C-alpha cells in the first residue's frame, strides 16, 4: 500500500519524465539548487551548513546538489525492488547519522521538496504517489535522526 | 583529458547504454562483476559491502552507488569547477581503502568492456580520455 | 515386490501411457507389433481375431479388448480382492488357448516395453512395472 | 436416434470427466449406482447376476463385475469414433450376452434408463441427448441378436 | 448427506477451480473477501490472522490453511472414518472461536460464489449437500 | 540460492506433479503412511507418539498422516512467495512447539521424508533442488525445537 | 552455498563457451592453467601426479591426464540439472580419487580456487558466484568421504 | 585408414551427435538398448552399473562416462600420442571386465548406428567412422 | 603477449561478432569507417582501392581482405610458429605504404570500438594484448 | 545461371559447414593441406614452388596454406554479391599474373580440388553447385593466366 508497485513505478516513471532523454545530463543543478532552495524555506535550515554554504554560484555547493539529486535518483530508481531500497537508505541514514544538525523532521522537508519541485517541472506529476514514496525514502534516510 | 567533444560522445553514450538499460542493478552489478574477473585481487577489497554474495540487496546497493555516481560525473563533465570538486568528493572517500593504480585501470577496463555490448556505437579513446579524467580526479 | 508406492507410480504411469479414443491403438500396435516380431510363433492364437493383419478391426477390437482388461488390473491394483476376481476371469477366458508359457513373460516384456516408449522413459521404473506387471499375469497364466 | 458426430465427441466428453484412469473406486460407485436402478426397477432382473454376489453390491465378487461393464462401456465408448472397430466390440460383447441365458434385448432398456438416471450425478453439464443418441448406438449392437 | 455420487461432482469441480486456478494465494484471499462481504460481522472474528490487511502475508497464510483444509477434506469424502476423524480435530479447533449457524452458512455462501465463477459446469446442490457434510462436521 | 525461485518452482512442479490431474484426491494416504513409515525408520522417533500411534488402518493416525500431508502442501505450494510461506511456516512452528516431542534434527527427518518418498513415486524428481527447498521448510517449522 | 537452478544453468553456460567438443586442444589449456595455478600454490600436490608426467606439462602422458579431469568435470557440469544420476558420477569420481594414495579433502579447495583462477581468462562474462556454489557441489561429491 | 579428413569429418559429426545435458541420454540409450538387443549375452558385464535396468541412475551415470571417454578420443583423434595414452588407461579399464572379443566390435557398430540417427544419414561416412572408430577400440580391447 | 588464454576469448568473441555477423561486407565497411573518424590522416593512405566511395565494390573488396586477413590470424594465434610467418608476409605486404605507428594504434581503436558492440561479453585487455601481437607481427 | 543466387547461397552456406562452430578456427590446416595434396596429384603442378615447398610441416608452407584457403573463404563468402566478387578476384587475378608458374588451366584444378575436397568432409557437398561457382572463381584468378 504505502508507496507500492505501481506508485513506484509512476514516480520512477515522472522521475525520469523529468530526466528524459533531452533535460537530464544539462541541468540537474538547476534543478537541484530549486530543491534547496525549497528546502530552506520550509525546513528552515541553515542554507550555511552545507558545502559552500548555498551560493547557488559556489563550485563546492554545486557539486554538493549534485550529489544529492544523485542519492535521490539512486533510491527512486530502485523503489521496485524493496530489498535493496532499504540497504540504499541505510546507507544513506548512517551518511546522516555522522552529521551533527540532520533532523528526522527535516529530511522529509527534503524529500517533499524533491516531489514538490518535480510537479512544478513536470506538472503530470502524480503528486499523491510521489509523496507516498518520498515519504519511504524520508524514513529510510531520517530513520532515528 | 577528457575535452569538449570527446565529452558529447561519452556522455550520449552513456546514456545509450545506462539510460536505456533494462534494471541498473542488473547493469551495475554485471560491471563489478567484470572488474573482478578481470583483477581478482580487488573482490576482496570490497570485504565490507557484502560481496560474498554479489545478488545480496547489500552488494547491489554498492554497484548502484557507483554507477550512480560514475553517472553524476558524466554529467558534469562540462562543468570544471563543479565536478572537480565533486571528483576531490570521491577521490577522498576511496582514502581509507588501499587501492592501487592497477585498480582504477581494472575499473576502467571493467567500464570499457560493459558500455560496449549495450550499444550500436561506441568510441574507444573519447571514453578512455574521460575515464581517465574521472579516474585521476578520484586519486591524484 | 509390487508395493503400494510401486502401485501408484504404476498407475500413474499407465494412466499417462493409456491413450484416448484411437491414441491406444498407438499403444495396443506398440506392444503388439513386438511381441509378434520377438514371438513370432505367437501370431497363431489369434488366427480368430486376425492376429495376422493387426490392423484390421477384429485385432484392433482384440487389442483394445486387452489394454481394456490391462487397465481393470492397473486400477484395481490398490484393492487386492477385486483384483483376484478380475484376474480369476481373465485367466479362464485364456484357460481354454493353447497359450504358450513363455507367452506371458513376453508379453509382459512387450507390454512394460510399449508403456516406456509411450511415457518416455524419464526414469522409467522397470522394477515397479515388472513387479506389478508380474503380479498380475499370475493370476491369468499361472 | 442417429449418434452425430458432434454427440459422440460430447458424449466422450461427458464420459472423460466423471471418469478416473488411474483408480476403480469412482468407476465402481458409478456402476453399482447404475445396477442400484436397474435392480430397483426390474427385481427379476437381478436373477440374472447371480453368477455375481449381486445380493452383496458392496462385495468384491460384486464391484469386480462392475469395473468389468464400466470397462466395457468405456471401450466402446472410445471406439465411438473408430466405427469399423466399434462393431467388431459390439459384436463380441454381443455374443458374450447371448451366452447368458435370460438377458434380453428387452434388459437393455431398463440398463438404458438405468444409466440415463445415474450419469448426470457424476458428470458435470452431461448432454441428456447425446448419451441418449450413442447409449443406444452401442447397446443396440450389444442387445442385438440377442 | 453426501453422498457417493454428490462426492464425485464437488470433487472434479473443486479440481477444476481451485486445482487450475493460478495462485491460490488470490483464490484463497478471493473466498474470505467474499464471507466478509457477505457477512461483515465476521471480518473482525479473525482479529487475530491480521485481517486488518488481507493482502498481508499474515492473512494470506491463514486463507490458504482453509482452503488447504477445505481440500484435504473433499479429498477424504470418499473415507468416511478417516473424515470424520480429521472433521472432530477441525470442529475442535474452532470451539474457543463464539461462532454462530449464521457464519457457517455464510462460508458456504462464500465457497459456492467463489467456485462456480471458475467452472465452466458446477452443480449447486451436489456442493451445498457437501458443504452441509463438512459445516456440520466442523461444529455439530 | 537457498531454494530459489527457480527451485521452489519445480518443486512445486513435481509436487503438483506426484499429485497431478489423476492421483490427488485419491490415494494421499498410500503417499502419506509411505511418508511416515520412511520417516519413523530414519528419525526413529516413536510412531506411538502420532494419533492412534501409526497404524496405518487406524480412522485417527489416517486424518492424522492427512492433516501432515495437508500442511506440507499448503508450504510447498507457496515457496515462490517469501513473504507468506515464512508466515505459514512459522504458525506450524507454533503447533509444535506446543507439542513435547519434537526436535528440530526430527522435524528434517520429516522433510527429508517426504522429498525421499516424491522421488520414488516421481523417479524424475529434482532430488538436489527438493532437499534444498526441504531444508527451508524444516527450518521454518522446526526453529527453536 | 546451494547450487540453485539459476546456477547450474548459468555454469553450464559459462562452461559452454570457452568449450570444444571438437578439438580437445582448448581442454588442455584450460586444465594445464588449472594446474598451473594449483601446483603453484601447493608445491606438495604436484607430487601426487607422479603417476603423470607432471615434472613436464607440455608432456603427452600429461596433456592426456587433462583430458581426463577436463572431460570429468564437462561430464559432471552437464549431469547438473538431472542430481540422481550427478550423485553416482560424484560418488565414482570420489572412490576413484579414495584409491589414490595422498589426495585429501583439503587438495579440492586448492583446485577450487585454482579453476576459479583460470575460469575468467577462457568463458566470457562468466559469473564467479554460480560457478564457485556449484563447484562445490561437485567437488564437495568427490571429496567426500575422502 | 582412418584418413585426417575422416578425423575431420568423425570429430565434427559426433560433435554435433554428442548431445548437452541429458540430451546425451538419447544418444547414450540409443547404442545401449541396440548392444543389450544385438547381443543380450553382453547385458551382464554392467551387473554393477545395473545394465539391467539401463534407465536407472547407475547405469545411466555409467553410460554418460561411456560417451565421455569416446568423447575424449574423437576430440584426441588429431593428436595421436595423447590419443594412445587415453586409449592405454581405457584399456586398463577393461583389462579386468571378462568383456568378449565380439564385444567392441558390437558396441562400435552400435555407437556408429546412434551417431547415424542422431546426426541424421545425411550420407553419413560409415567409412570414415568404422575406420575411425576401430583405431579406437583397437588400443581398449586389443 | 597473447597468452594461451587470452587467445581463447578472442577467437570465441570474434567468431561471436564477425562469424555471427550478417554481411561482412557491411562489418568490414564498418570498421575502415572508424579507422578513418578516429584517424583521417589514414583515409587518404588507401587512395588507391578506391577509399574515395567506401560502398564501392573496389573498396569493399579491401575491407574483406583485411576482416579476412584479420580472420586468418586469430585462427592461427596458437600456431606460432605458422602466425609469425603469415604475419611476416604481411608486415612487408605493409613495407611500400609509409605507416606510422599511430596507423596501426588506430587500427586497433576501430577494431575493438567494432568488435564489443556485436557482443553480449568482451573482454577489453584480451583482445588488445592480441591486437599487438598482431599490429607488432605485421610491422616490427 | 552459371553460379546464381541460389547456387552461392548453397555454396556459402555447405562452406560455412564445413566450417561451421566448431570446426572453423582450428584445423583449416588440416583441410588445407589436404586441398594441396588433392592439388599436386591433379594439377600435376611442382609441390616445390610455393613457400617451403610444400612439407605439410613446414611453417612457411602452412603460413602460404593458410593465406589460400582464406582466400578462398573471401571469395566464397561474396559470390552472392557479384560486383565486389568480380573486384575480389581481379586483385587475385593480378597477384597471380605477377607470379611465373600459374596457369588458368591449372587454377582451375585448385579450384576443383576445394570442392572436391568440401565434399570428402561434407558429404552432403551440392557437388554441381560448387563447380558452378568454383568455375567462376576460378576464372576471375586465372583471369589471362
Ligand atoms: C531527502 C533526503 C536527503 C537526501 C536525498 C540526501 C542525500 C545525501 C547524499 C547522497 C550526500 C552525499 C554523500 C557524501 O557525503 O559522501 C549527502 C550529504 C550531506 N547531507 Fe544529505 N540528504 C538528504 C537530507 C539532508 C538534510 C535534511 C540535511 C540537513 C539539513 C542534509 C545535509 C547533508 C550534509 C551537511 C551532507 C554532507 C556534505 C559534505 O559532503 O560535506 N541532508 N546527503
Ligand atoms: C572511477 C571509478 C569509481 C567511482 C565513480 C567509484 C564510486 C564509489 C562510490 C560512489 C562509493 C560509495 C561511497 C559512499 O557513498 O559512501 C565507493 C566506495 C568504494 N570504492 Fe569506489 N569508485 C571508483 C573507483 C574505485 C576503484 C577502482 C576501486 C577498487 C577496485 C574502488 C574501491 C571502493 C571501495 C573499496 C569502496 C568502499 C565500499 C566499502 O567497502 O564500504 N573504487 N566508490
Ligand atoms: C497380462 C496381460 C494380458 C491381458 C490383460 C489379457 C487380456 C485379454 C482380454 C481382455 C481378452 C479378451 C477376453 C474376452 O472378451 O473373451 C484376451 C483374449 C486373448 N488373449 Fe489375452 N491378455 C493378456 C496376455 C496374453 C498372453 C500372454 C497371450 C498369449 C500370447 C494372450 C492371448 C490371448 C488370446 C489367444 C485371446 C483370445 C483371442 C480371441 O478373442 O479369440 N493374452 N486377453
Ligand atoms: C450396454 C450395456 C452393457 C455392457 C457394455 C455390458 C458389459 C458386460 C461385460 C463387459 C461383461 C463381462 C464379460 C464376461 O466376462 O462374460 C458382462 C457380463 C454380463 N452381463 Fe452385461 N453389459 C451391458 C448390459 C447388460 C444388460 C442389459 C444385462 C441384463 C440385465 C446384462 C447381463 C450380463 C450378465 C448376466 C453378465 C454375466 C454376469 C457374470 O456371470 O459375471 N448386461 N456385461
Ligand atoms: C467449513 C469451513 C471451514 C474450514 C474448512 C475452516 C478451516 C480452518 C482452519 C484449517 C483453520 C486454522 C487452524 C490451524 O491450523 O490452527 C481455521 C481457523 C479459524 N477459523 Fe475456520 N474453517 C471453516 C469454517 C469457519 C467459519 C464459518 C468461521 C467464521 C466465519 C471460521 C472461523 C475461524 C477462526 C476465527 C479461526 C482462528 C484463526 C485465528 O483467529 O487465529 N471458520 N479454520
Ligand atoms: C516436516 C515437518 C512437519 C510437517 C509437515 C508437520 C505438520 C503438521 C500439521 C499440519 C499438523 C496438524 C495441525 C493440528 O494439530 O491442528 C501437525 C500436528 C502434529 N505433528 Fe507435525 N509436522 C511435521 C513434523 C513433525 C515431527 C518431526 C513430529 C514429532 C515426532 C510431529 C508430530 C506432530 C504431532 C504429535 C501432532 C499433533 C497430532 C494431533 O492432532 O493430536 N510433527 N503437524
Ligand atoms: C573436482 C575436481 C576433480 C575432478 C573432476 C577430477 C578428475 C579426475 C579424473 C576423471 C581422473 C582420472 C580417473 C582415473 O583414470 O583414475 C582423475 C585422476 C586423479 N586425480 Fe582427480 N579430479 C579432481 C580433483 C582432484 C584433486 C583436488 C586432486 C589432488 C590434488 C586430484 C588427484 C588425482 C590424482 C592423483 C589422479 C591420478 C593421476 C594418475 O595417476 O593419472 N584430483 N581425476
Ligand atoms: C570404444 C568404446 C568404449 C568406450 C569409449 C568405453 C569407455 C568406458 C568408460 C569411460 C568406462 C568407465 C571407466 C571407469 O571410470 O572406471 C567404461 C567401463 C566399462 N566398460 Fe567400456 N567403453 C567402450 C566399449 C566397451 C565394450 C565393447 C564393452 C563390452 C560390451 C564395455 C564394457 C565396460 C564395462 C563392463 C565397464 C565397467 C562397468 C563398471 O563401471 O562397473 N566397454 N568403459
Ligand atoms: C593489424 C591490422 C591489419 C591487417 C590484418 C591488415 C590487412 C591487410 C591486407 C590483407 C591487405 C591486402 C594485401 C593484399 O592481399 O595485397 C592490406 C593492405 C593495405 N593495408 Fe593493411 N592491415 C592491417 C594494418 C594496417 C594499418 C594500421 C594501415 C593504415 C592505417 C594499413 C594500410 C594498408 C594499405 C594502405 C594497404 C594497401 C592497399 C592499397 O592501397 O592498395 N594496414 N592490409
Ligand atoms: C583456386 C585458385 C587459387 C587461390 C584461392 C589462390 C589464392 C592465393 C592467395 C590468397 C595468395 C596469397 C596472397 C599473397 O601472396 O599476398 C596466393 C599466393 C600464391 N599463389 Fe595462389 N591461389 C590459387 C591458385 C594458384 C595456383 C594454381 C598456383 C600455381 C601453381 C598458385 C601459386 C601461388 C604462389 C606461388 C603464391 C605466392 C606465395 C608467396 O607468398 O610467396 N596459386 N594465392
Amino acid at each position: 500500500e504505502c508507496c507500492s508497485r505501481g506508485d513506484a513505478e509512476v514516480v520512477i516513471s515522472e522521475w525520469d519524465q523529468v530526466f528524459n532523454a533531452a533535460m537530464a545530463g544539462s541541468s540537474e543543478s538547476a534543478v537541484g539548487v530549486a530543491i534547496f532552495d525549497a528546502f530552506f524555506a520550509s525546513s528552515g535550515v541553515s542554507p550555511s551548513m552545507f558545502p559552500g554554504g548555498g551560493d547557488s554560484n559556489n563550485p563546492e555547493f554545486l557539486a554538493q546538489v549534485s550529489r544529492v539529486v544523485s542519492g535521490a535518483d539512486i533510491a527512486i530508481n530502485s523503489l521496485t525492488n524493496r530489498a535493496t531500497c532499504d540497504s540504499l537508505l541505510s546507507h544513506l541514514n548512517a551518511q546522516h547519522r555522522a552529521i551533527s544538525g540532520v533532523t528526522g523532521a527535516a529530511v522529509t522537508h527534503l524529500s517533499q521538496a524533491i516531489s514538490s519541485v518535480v510537479a512544478q517541472v513536470l506538472p503530470s506529476a502524480h503528486i499523491d504517489a510521489w509523496e507516498y514514496c518520498m515519504a519511504y525514502i524520508a524514513a529510510g534516510i531520517g530513520a532515528g535522526l | 583529458v577528457c575535452n569538449r567533444l570527446e565529452q558529447i560522445l561519452v556522455k550520449t553514450q552513456w546514456a545509450q547504454s545506462y539510460g536505456e538499460a533494462e534494471n541498473r542493478a542488473a547493469f551495475s552489478r554485471d560491471l563489478f562483476s567484470e572488474l573482478f574477473n578481470i583483477q581478482g585481487s580487488s573482490r576482496a577489497l570490497f570485504s565490507g559491502v557484502g560481496v560474498d554474495d554479489m545478488n545480496s540487496a547489500a552488494f547491489t546497493a554498492h554497484c548502484l552507488r557507483v554507477t550512480g555516481a560514475l553517472n553524476r560525473l558524466i554529467s558534469q563533465l562540462d562543468q570544471q569547477a563543479t565536478i572537480n570538486a565533486d571528483l576531490a568528493h570521491l577521490a577522498g572517500q576511496h582514502a581509507s581503502r588501499n587501492l592501487d593504480a592497477s585498480n582504477f585501470a581494472a575499473m576502467g577496463q571493467a567500464v570499457m568492456s560493459v558500455v560496449p555490448t549495450h550499444l550500436d556505437c561506441f568510441n574507444q579513446h573519447a571514453w578512455g580520455e574521460c575515464y581517465e579524467r574521472i579516474a585521476s580526479g578520484i586519486s591524484g | 515386490d509390487c508395493t503400494s508406492l510401486n502401485r501408484l507410480l504404476v498407475k500413474r504411469q499407465w494412466a499417462e501411457a493409456y491413450g484416448e479414443g484411437t491414441n491406444r491403438e498407438l499403444l495396443g500396435n506398440r506392444i503388439w507389433e513386438d511381441l509378434f516380431a520377438n514371438m513370432p510363433d505367437a501370431r497363431g492364437l489369434f488366427s480368430r481375431v486376425n492376429g495376422n493383419d493387426i490392423d484390421s478391426s477384429e485385432f484392433q477390437a482384440h487389442s483394445l479388448r486387452v489394454l481394456g482388461g490391462l487397465d481393470m488390473c492397473v486400477a484395481s491394483l490398490d484393492d487386492v480382492p477385486v483384483l483376484n476376481a478380475l484376474l480369476a476371469r481373465l485367466n479362464s477366458q485364456h484357460d481354454s488357448r493353447g497359450i504358450p508359457a513363455a507367452g506371458y513373460p513376453a508379453f509382459v516384456a512387450s507390454a512394460i516395453s510399449a508403456v516406456r516408449a509411450t511415457v518416455g522413459a524419464r526414469s522409467f521404473d522397470n522394477d515397479a512395472w515388472n513387479s506389478c506387471m508380474n503380479q498380475i499375469v499370475s493370476g491369468i497364466s499361472g | 436416434s442417429c449418434c452425430s458426430s458432434e454427440d459422440r465427441a460430447n458424449v466422450m466428453h461427458n464420459w472423460d470427466a466423471a471418469w478416473s484412469a488411474a483408480y476403480s473406486d469412482r468407476r465402481v460407485a458409478l456402476a453399482q449406482a447404475v445396477f442400484a436402478s436397474l435392480f430397483s426397477r426390474d427385481a427379476a432382473a437381478q436373477g440374472l447376476f447371480s453368477g455375481v454376489s449381486a445380493d452383496n453390491p458392496d462385495s468384491a465378487d460384486f464391484r469386480a463385475h462392475c469395473v468389468r461393464v464400466v470397462n466395457g462401456l468405456d471401450v466402446a465408448i472410445n471406439m465411438l469414433n473408430d466405427p469399423a472397430v466399434l462393431n467388431e466390440q459390439l459384436a463380441h460383447l454381443s455374443a458374450q450376452h447371448q451366452a447368458r441365458a435370460g438377458v434380453a434385448a428387452a434388459h437393455f432398456d431398463v440398463m438404458a434408463e438405468a444409466f440415463a438416471e445415474v450419469m448426470p450425478q457424476v458428470s458435470s453439464c452431461f448432454s441428456s441427448d447425446s448419451w441418449n443418441r450413442c447409449f443406444a448406438r452401442i447397446a443396440n449392437g450389444i442387445s442385438a441378436g440377442l
